[PDB]
RNA sequence: GUGAACAGCCUCUAGUUGAUAGAAUAAUGUAGAUAAGGGAAGUCGGCAAAAUAGAUCCGUAACUUCGGGAUAAGGAUUGGC
RNA sequence: UUCAAAUGAGAACUUUGAAGACUGAAGUGGGGAAAGGUUCCACGUCAACAGCAGUUGGACGUGGGUUAGUCGAUCCUAAGA
């Protein structure tokens, strides 16, 4: 919603924030295993629910 | 062809012809014999209040004046001025007794034409009185 | 009431550039303003007159500068420069006729 | 061979019991096969103008006949697999009836 | 020629859809112009003459910026995702080289 | 090229809906250089983007 | 605009032109129409279709809780100038 | 639905122009409530997704953007808690 409360945009911003792939440097460190994001959303797949 | 055509003018739906009309309307007899019916059942109005020109009965006296003012009656009153076209106009027209055809006409033109012509009047005037 | 009203046109670039005919213009005014809703009728109430550069008319009996521009591009069109010459007001009552934006060929 | 012709083509017979939305696009291409059929040409190119004149009384209002100018002219550019192709030009007259297929003079 | 000023009035014209471009904002070429005035049997002397002032008054003249940077290109290095100068690259920014 | 951009920003600049903006087909480049609004009125000013007139709905028969 | 009308149909402003496409036109289908003469003889069964229809005028029965039935029924007309 | 040009290795599907149509103001128009949460906009860009295609995208990558004494919440009480 437009009007909405401060709890959810801080939630919202915290979401945003998180939204991004992986950075470049990860993958070229000694003994790394991570290779992607596993825990990338988007909004038309997963829903926040609040 | 189409519906509206077809369920007007199928042959079980036929009405009288303009030259069978004509020859009713121009003896003064005939005109007295389709003014006094008989009254019949099966006729509405019980046979009455016909109009010779339109071929068509009427239930009320008042159906037959507001028949007499239209435009429909009219229309068949302006056909029904010239010469009815029977055959041998046709005839005629394609080169065949064209003798035959101009004597009808000018008989037409002597005889018939103004004693229907009186007809026509005097049953105007008579419906005109009556109603 | 009947106070006479002027309207002046410019004919100057189009005669200057000898596409034009100023008195070809005036004559077909002449012939074609209506009056009361017939043409040929100007006695005494629309007069034309011109003189190489300026044509003028002067009108006691309703007349517009509306009706000038439509006159005159019916000549326009007539003579077939409707696609190159238009009729442009520069103040009230007084008009040119100035060619369309070309671009050199080069 | 650089040449430049005109032609009537008769498109109520090529029309003829053609779907009412499918009659300006049959149109379009029974013009391209005809001027392939004048001129050998895989490659033909019709005028926006001529499009119009195609599409002028909508998308099934196509006139019976149309007088064309098709113009066989050389492919420039060397990435084409052809050297000749077709440039069709509608030819508006006062009528398309009465008229048979002339060469024009290239000036 | 009425009957095919007709015809050519008809493709022309399609006022049922949209309106005509107008005239006043349109701009045409000397070369249609001089065609259609030769056509009317017009002299074009006059017209010639103001289109050579225009072509002798439309001059290209080169500088020093077509001289250096008439054929070059770039002169700067093109960023991986587009970014301005000093637009932050979430993605590459850590990675100085770029074998890496 | 894309110029959707620069067709919105012509209607939203000259007033009107996309369907009366006219774009030069053959200012391509010059079009697609102009990313604001005060280039997009250049564009105008300079007869590069044209407003079309309206449709009309005449009365005579009314 | 037509029209009693926020109905149906067409248009201005604005907005779309999206939904895999091309070529042929067999049978059988889905959706929509027409049909000589007869007119329900079809079928468990008039299922479905057809017929009617707006407005103006004439006129309108049994029954009834007297308020209705009722637009009962049955007839005539409609353009343009 | 069609024509031309541009872009592109590649265009039925992208862009612009030229045409034909549609929604027809109880809209396929212009705003909002609930809900969603960046989907808005720019630049770059096609491996996967858009049941064909794709140079396009609500896709992918990087960023920009939401400014109030007067608009709301905030205050009041309603059924109620
Ligand atoms: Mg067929
Ligand atoms: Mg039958
Ligand atoms: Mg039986
Ligand atoms: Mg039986
Ligand atoms: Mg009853
Ligand atoms: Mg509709
Ligand atoms: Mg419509
Ligand atoms: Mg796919
Ligand atoms: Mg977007
Ligand atoms: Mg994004
Ligand atoms: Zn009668």
């Amino acid at each position: 919603a437009a009007q909405k409360s401060f709890r959810i945009k801080q939630k919202m911003a915290k979401a945003k924030k998180q939204n991004r792939p992986l950075p470049q440097w990860i993958r070229l460190r000694t003994n790394n295993t991570i290779r992607y994001n596993a825990k990338r959303r988007n909004w038309r797949r997963t829903k926040m629910n609040i | 062809m189409g519906r509206y055509s077809v369920k007007r003018y199928k042959t079980k739906r036929r009405t009288r012809d303009l030259d069978l009309i004509y020859n009713d309307l121009s003896t003064k007899e005939s005109v007295q014999k389709l003014l006094n019916q008989p009254l019949d059942e099966t006729k509405p109005g019980l046979g009455q209040h016909y109009c010779i020109h339109c071929a068509k009965y009427m239930e009320t006296a008042i159906a037959l004046k507001t028949h007499l003012k239209g435009k429909v009656h009219k229309r068949r009153v302006k056909e029904l001025r010239g010469v009815p076209y029977t055959q041998e106009v046709s005839d005629a027209a394609a080169g065949y007794n064209l003798n035959k055809f101009l004597n009808r006409v000018q008989e037409i033109t002597q005889s018939v034409g103004p004693e229907k012509e009186s007809n026509e009047a005097l049953l105007k005037e008579h419906l005109d009185s009556t109603l | 009431q009947k106070i006479a009203k002027t309207f002046t046109v410019d004919v100057s670039s189009p005669t200057e550039n000898g596409v034009f005919d100023p008195a070809s213009y005036a004559k077909y005014l002449i012939d074609h303003i209506k009056v009361e809703g017939a043409v040929g009728n100007l006695g005494n109430a629309v007069t034309v007159t011109e003189d190489g550069t300026v044509v003028t008319v002067v009108s006691t009996a309703k007349f517009s500068g509306k009706y000038l521009k439509y006159l005159t591009k019916k000549y326009l069109k007539k003579n077939q420069l409707r696609d190159w010459i238009r009729f442009v007001s520069t103040k009230t009552n007084e008009y040119r006729l100035a060619f369309y934006q070309v671009t050199p060929e080069e | 061979d650089v040449v430049t012709r005109e032609y009537t083509i008769n498109l109520h017979k090529r029309l003829h019991g053609v779907s009412f939305k499918k009659r300006a696009p049959r149109a379009v291409k029974e013009i391209k096969k005809f001027a392939k059929l004048h001129m050998g040409t895989d490659d033909v190119r019709l005028a926006p103008e001529l499009n119009q004149a195609i599409w002028k009384r909508g998308v099934k209002g196509v006139e019976y006949r149309l007088r064309l100018r098709i113009s066989r002219k050389r492919n420039e550019e060397e990435d084409a697999k052809n050297p000749l192709f077709s440039y069709v030009e509608p030819v508006l007259v006062a009528s398309a009836k009465g008229l048979q297929t002339v060469v024009v003079e290239e000036d | 020629r009425q009957k095919t000023m007709i015809a050519e009035a008809r493709n022309r014209k399609s006022l049922k859809n949209k309106a005509i471009m107008p005239r006043s904002k349109l701009t045409k070429s000397f070369g249609k112009m001089e065609e259609h005035m030769s056509t009317l049997g017009h002299d074009m002397s006059a017209l010639q003459d103001k289109q050579n002032r225009a072509a002798r008054k439309n001059r290209y003249v080169e500088r020093g910026s077509d001289v250096v940077f008439g054929d070059q290109d770039a002169l700067t290095a093109s960023t991986e995702n587009g970014v301005k100068l000093r637009q932050t690259d979430r993605l590459l920014d850590g990675v100085a080289d770029g074998s890496m | 090229a894309n110029l959707r951009t620069q067709k919105r920003l012509a209607a939203s600049v000259v007033g009107v809906g996309k369907r009366k903006v006219w774009l030069d087909p053959n200012e391509t480049s010059e079009i697609a250089q102009a990313n604001s609004r005060n280039a997009i009125r250049k564009l105008v000013k300079n007869g590069t983007i044209v407003k079309k007139a309206v449709t009309v709905h005449s009365k005579s028969r009314t």
